[PDB]
């Protein structure tokens, strides 16, 4: 189950 | 950064003529990501090759695994060609099947 | 053992050719077992692995949505490193981020982790306490400063402590076949000539799994470590792994040498020669 959401840099 | 890829051609079972087997190339410790790389059977390119086992490195680097399917025979000859920015021109490397 | 669930992700620009290229792979342990790539025509999240097919339709529906939404998150970072380090837009650059949890033999959580690069070095990373990030440079330093006030730490440990682990047990137990499983070595070794009264032995292990594996050659008991050149380990098309280890020893005495090889699927070690 992959990561849901990648905080913008 | 950039980095030359590190090429290696070899077979999953050793060779012997008649017998089906699989052929490697794995292309590793490369970057920037973007490359071409093909497998050829006497200087023509193999068709429906599979592309699989991408990953990178603690420093980074790419990896990428390229195989296909073959039966070897006594005198076909099979290869690797590449093509990334680090390097002026493509770069074949054959299968040595004696190493 | 311990087993592992990673994730490798990859965003690359391309002015001038379109939107950047993403992809995602999936790992349980060295077993590449899920895929996404914005290249295909449809793109969608795919398995790699034949135990996946336990899964159902709802379980790709749903990686597949958050694929595409991570696709758009990554090509916003893209322009706005551009900014962050006063670069053009016509050149290519790369984002890579590792994300992954890893268990004990219990199925417990050991550790956890995601860090990221620009254009191959070290941006920024989540620390072993998986409560703060550290930075590598003064932009990093500016996202770290972003994700502190958001919360990004926290949600990321949720994941780690709950969906992580609690996904990579399914795995283990819908894929018992293929993740649990050992493949013994099975080595041999090649003879080559070579100028002044040299010879080079290389001592091959072939079809094993899983990847982790030691190959030493010995002379007299003791081991030669440093005159031993070899490659990684790597995958051989079909689910197993091979290495080879060589070393330059003096025409006439190859009996001298002895190749060692340690591996799970071997109760006694190897000892081989010429
Ligand atoms: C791998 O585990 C299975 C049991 O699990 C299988 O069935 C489901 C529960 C699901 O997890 C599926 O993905 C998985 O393949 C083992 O099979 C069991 O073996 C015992 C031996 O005593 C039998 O009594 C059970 O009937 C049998 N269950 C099944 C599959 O019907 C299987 O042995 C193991 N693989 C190996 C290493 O052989
Ligand atoms: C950014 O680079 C341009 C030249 O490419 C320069 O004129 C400008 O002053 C730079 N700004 C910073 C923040 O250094």
């Amino acid at each position: 189950f992959a990561p849901g959401n990648y905080p913008a840099l | 950064i950039q980095k030359t890829p590190q090429i290696q051609v070899y077979s999953r079972h050793p060779p012997e003529n008649g017998k089906p087997n699989i052929l490697n190339c794995y292309v590793t410790q490369f970057h920037p990501p973007h490359i071409e790389i093909q497998m050829l059977k006497n200087g023509k390119k193999i068709p429906k090759v599979e592309m699989s086992d991408m990953s990178f490195s603690k420093d980074w680097s790419f990896y990428i695994l390229a195989h296909t399917e073959f039966t070897p025979t006594e005198t076909d000859t099979y290869a690797c060609r590449v093509k990334h920015d680090s390097m002026a021109e493509p770069k074949t490397v054959y299968w040595d099947r004696d190493m | 053992g311990p087993h592992s669930l990673r994730y490798f992700v990859t965003a690359v620009s391309r002015p001038g050719l379109g939107e950047p290229r993403y992809m995602e792979v999936g790992y349980v342990d060295d077993t590449e077992f899920v895929r996404f790539d914005s290249d295909a025509e449809n793109p969608r999240y795919e398995p790699r692995a034949r135990w996946m097919e336990q899964e159902g339709p709802e379980y790709w529906e749903r990686e597949t949505q958050k694929a595409k939404g991570n696709e758009q998150s990554f090509r916003v970072d893209l322009r706005t490193l551009l900014g962050y380090y006063n670069q053009s837009k016509g050149g290519s650059h790369t984002i890579q981020v590792i994300s992954g949890c890893e268990v004990g033999s219990d199925g417990r959580l050991l550790r956890g982790y995601q860090q990221y690069a620009y254009d191959g070095c070290d941006y920024i990373a989540l620390n072993e306490d998986l409560k703060t990030w550290t930075a590598a440079d003064m932009a990093a330093l500016i996202t770290k400063h972003k994700w502190e006030q958001a919360g990004a730490a926290e949600y990321y440990r949720a994941y780690l402590e709950g969906t992580c682990v609690e996904w990579l047990r399914r795995y283990l137990k819908n894929g018992n076949a293929t993740l649990l499983r050992t493949d013994s070595p099975k080595a041999h070794v090649t003879h080559h000539s070579r100028p002044e009264d040299k010879v080079t032995l290389r001592c091959w292990a072939l079809g094993f799994y899983p990847a982790d594996i030691t190959l030493t050659w010995q002379l007299n008991g003791e081991e030669l470590i440093q005159d031993m050149e070899l490659v990684e380990t790597r995958p051989a098309g079909d689910g197993t792994f091979q290495k080879w280890a060589s070393v330059v020893v003096p025409l006439g005495k190859e009996q001298y040498y002895t190749c060692h090889v340690y591996h799970q699927g071997l109760p006694e070690p190897l000892t081989l020669r010429w």
